[PDB]
């Protein structure tokens, strides 16, 4: 082993507990804040 | 020189050999073979022999005098011949038989259905039949 | 070869000219008894064998 | 059956209705059976059957 | 074929209340209150009030705690009587009754300890699997992921050791519900389809709801051939759907390429899934994936296409389809490019030989990395 | 019973007729195929899309 002592491990000062820790798949698009695709389709039908 | 030597050790494979039966492997370079003269022996295996082919109870050829395992014959020499299926094939069609639809279904299912499918046979917990016994009155 | 290894019912190899034991070849024990244990036999109980 | 050996003996008549249903359940446990399988109705439709 | 304990409709109602929109649902509140009154769940009522900032009806809770203590002391006395003289059987039944009432009232930790002790004493494999199922159902009710995983592994080990195929199929349904919970829709659909004809777990949900869940998971996990051979041509699924016009329309719109109706059905399914407690976490992922699936299905049979035609087919505007296609092409889901000066949707599906060459490069690079690391490590 | 199966027979014959009509072509027009098979352009296009799928 060649433990890289020169580079320190990130400090655990705060070390806040996991918010949700859900383990499904993450994925980027989940971050998006959409507007209720149902409402989107209703608006699309209304505006034709 | 090794390639030369391999070809020169085949003179131990002279034509008048004695067919035998390979029973068990002891050490490698040795084995126990059952000759057709009715006796077993603890004999040496020729180096050039491909040990992948020495399946249990596989036909082998032994030196006439030394009884050394010298060659591995094709899978079966055998005396119980197989149906020639070209001139010994019967001439009875399925149509030549009348009725017996249930019997035909069962027979052609127990020895062809396992050959087919098999992905339904375990799903329901029953095991495929090894054989079929046909019994009934005389004729 | 030590006689203590020449046990009853063991395969041996005898030489050609004069039968002289010179090896103790491997033997097939064939244990047919270690294949019928059913452990505690779970799911076999009076309640379900009712009657 | 000599004393000092296996002497006690227990008899087994042909199974009754409840015994037949239980044996059917036991032997049908390890099989893929569909919803609403009434092995009781099968036992009733199979009267006077043995193991 | 198992007790309705814990009643998962209680979890559904609690989730509905927790949802901001329906926290004022008078009818839902009355139904939950009636259930808790009948079942005498003092710990659960305390927890519900703590979570919802609701006033404590101490008048009811007083008699309710009285009844709970009466029943608990009865069970303890009966257990003591059992252990005094009776050998096994009766004592196990006593512990089972105690734990069952504790679960019915809502004491998570007391119920779990009681069931652990009962399991330790029990030796019948069927009863062990029943205990594991009770624990799995508690874990589903309280979404205790670690408990669910541990109990699933224990049940699998028991079935391996040997167990009834009825319990096997019940475990399949339980695993399917957990998979739906943790967003493993492929395995969820596989298990649900396998157990569509062998469904006996009415303790968890109704058969109609089970078939609806199977349909939903299948149309997202199964390709067109499998969806043809299993779901749409499934006799049992069709029989059940005959009484569910909405779900049948939702499935057949996608299958038959009636895209406007499919979008309407997905619109209603979005609200249904959001209200449902099991799907609520993944009520946007499913909708987005179904939209991607529909777009890909339409594009699979078109080298070139017109945004106007797509908008007409989907019953939407041109701008909406432009936004959706741009987003998905950027994310790398749909294989196509949008031409805007002339509104075309030219398809760009990759060539098989070239895709295979790229995959070979990538995988072989990983393998060669590993082989080089091993060779280096061998000497140092 | 014949009436029950007429719809399926019609679908199968439409499939095979489209295959036979479009066999000797590489960039045939949907309008031409519709004219050859005596069906509407929209119906022919939809059926061809389903067949490609």
């Amino acid at each position: 082993d060649d433990e890289f002592e020169e580079f320190p491990a990130e400090d655990w000062a705060g070390l806040d507990e996991d918010e949700d820790a859900h383990v499904w798949e993450d994925n980027w698009d989940d971050d998006n804040v959409e507007d209720d695709f149902s409402n989107q389709l209703r608006a699309e039908l209304e505006k034709h | 020189e090794f390639l030369h030597a391999q070809e020169e050790v085949k003179r131990i494979q002279s034509i008048p050999l004695v067919i035998g039966q390979f029973l068990e492997a002891v050490d490698q370079n040795t084995a126990i073979v059952g000759s057709t003269t009715g006796s077993n022996y603890y004999v040496r295996i020729l180096s050039t022999i491909d040990r992948e082919l020495l399946k249990p109870n596989a036909s082998v050829a032994l030196h006439k005098h030394s009884n050394a395992l010298v060659d591995v014959l094709p899978p079966e020499a055998d005396s119980s011949i197989m149906m020639l299926t070209s001139d010994q094939k019967p001439d009875v069609m399925y149509a030549d038989i009348g009725g017996m639809d249930i019997q035909k279904q069962e027979v052609r299912e127990a020895v062809e259905l396992p050959l087919t499918h098999f992905e339904l046979y375990k799903q329901i917990g029953i095991d495929p039949p090894r054989g079929v016994l046909m019994y009934g009155p005389p004729g | 070869i030590d006689i203590n290894d020449v046990t009853p019912n063991c395969r041996v190899a005898l030489r050609n000219d004069s039968y002289t034991l010179h090896k103790i070849l491997p033997n097939k024990v064939d244990p047919l008894v270690s294949l019928m244990m059913v452990e505690k036999v779970p799911d076999s109980t009076y309640e379900m064998i009712g009657g | 059956l000599r004393p000092g050996r296996i002497d006690r003996k227990i008899e087994f008549p042909p199974p009754n209705e409840e015994a037949r249903l239980d044996i059917l359940k036991i032997h049908s446990r390890k099989m893929n059976l569909t919803r609403g399988i009434n092995l009781r109705k099968i036992a009733e439709l199979m009267p006077g059957a043995s193991g | 074929g198992l007790p309705k304990n814990p009643d998962l409709r209680i979890a559904q109602l609690r989730f509905l209340l927790s949802l901001p929109e329906h926290r004022g649902d008078a009818a839902v509140r009355d139904e939950l209150m009636a259930a808790v009154r009948d079942n005498n769940m003092a710990p659960y009522y305390e927890a519900l009030c703590k979570s919802l900032d609701w006033q404590i009806d101490v008048d009811l809770l007083n008699k309710m705690k009285k009844a709970n203590e009466d029943e608990l002391k009865r069970l303890d006395e009966e257990l003591e009587d059992a252990e005094k003289n009776l050998g096994e059987s009766e004592i196990r039944d006593a512990m089972m009754a105690k734990a069952e009432y504790l679960c019915r009232i809502g004491d998570k930790e007391g119920a779990l300890t009681a069931f652990r002790k009962t399991y330790d004493k029990t030796v019948a494999l069927g009863h062990r699997l029943d205990i594991v199922f009770y624990l799995l159902r508690i874990g589903l009710f309280y979404m205790d992921n670690d408990l669910i995983t541990r109990n699933t592994e224990k049940a699998k080990s028991l079935i391996e050791e040997g167990g009834d195929w009825d319990r096997r199929n019940r475990l399949k349904v339980y695993q399917g519900l957990y998979c739906v919970a943790i967003r493993d829709f492929k395995q969820a659909a596989e298990l649900f389809l396998d157990t569509v004809s062998t469904f006996t777990s009415y303790e968890l949900m109704d058969y109609k709801t089970f078939v609806t869940y199977t349909v939903y998971v299948s149309m997202i996990a199964l390709e067109r051939p499998d969806l043809r051979e299993k779901v749409i041509k499934g006799a049992e699924i069709l029989e059940v759907l005959h009484s569910l016009p909405a779900v049948r329309q939702y499935l057949f719109s996608l299958y038959e390429c009636r895209y406007s109706v499919f979008f309407q059905s997905l619109a209603v399914v979005e609200q249904e899934m959001k209200k449902d407690w099991l799907f609520a976490p993944h009520y946007r992922y499913y909708v987005r994936e179904m939209r991607i699936h529909a777009y890909s299905q339409l594009l699979e049979s078109y080298r070139s296409l017109t945004l106007g035609y797509m908008a007409e087919a989907f019953g939407v505007g041109v701008e909406f389809i432009d936004q959706e296609l741009s987003r998905f092409i950027a994310a790398g889901r749909l294989h196509c490019k949008i031409d805007k000066v002339n509104e075309i949707v030219e398809t760009n599906r990759p060539d098989s030989k070239n895709w295979q060459y790229q995959e070979t490069i990538k995988k072989g690079d990983l393998l060669l990395n590993r082989v080089q690391k091993l060779s280096r490590v061998i000497n140092m | 019973i014949i009436s029950t199966h007429l719809a399926k027979l019609y679908d199968n014959l439409l499939e095979q007729n489209l295959i036979r009509v479009i066999e000797p072509f590489s960039r045939v027009q949907i309008e031409h195929i519709s004219s050859l098979i005596k069906l509407s352009k929209a119906d022919v296009e939809r059926k061809l899309s389903q067949m490609i799928l």
